[PDB]
């Protein structure tokens, strides 16, 4: 779960890129959503 | 604002990563048919990312 987790987070930081997959727990989906929000915020602050 | 050699270097990096994905794993020498498998898949991964 670490090897796929770091690649999933790396996929979320660089704008989707690869969807890979997604687990079943809702807490992981919420944390993935927050990480995607902070990812697009970091991308907006990076481009700006 | 930038010359075509910059985009030519961008594509050159696509070739370097494309052949690198084929070098990082063992497969077989293939200049026999027209369409390959790991080469087309690696190119779809390069154009995918």
């Amino acid at each position: 779960t670490i090897g796929k987790a770091i690649w999933l987070l790396w996929g979320l930081v660089f704008n989707n890129s690869l969807p890979v997959q997604n687990p079943k727990g809702t807490t992981s989906k919420i944390m993935v959503s927050v990480w995607a929000f902070f990812a697009v915020i970091f991308l907006a602050s990076y481009t700006a | 604002p930038f010359q075509s050699t910059l985009w030519l270097l961008v594509g050159l990096s696509v070739h370097v990563v494309a052949v690198m994905l084929y070098l990082l794993d063992r497969f077989s020498p293939f200049g026999r048919f027209e369409d390959a498998l790991t080469l087309s898949s690696a190119m779809w991964f390069s154009w995918r990312v």
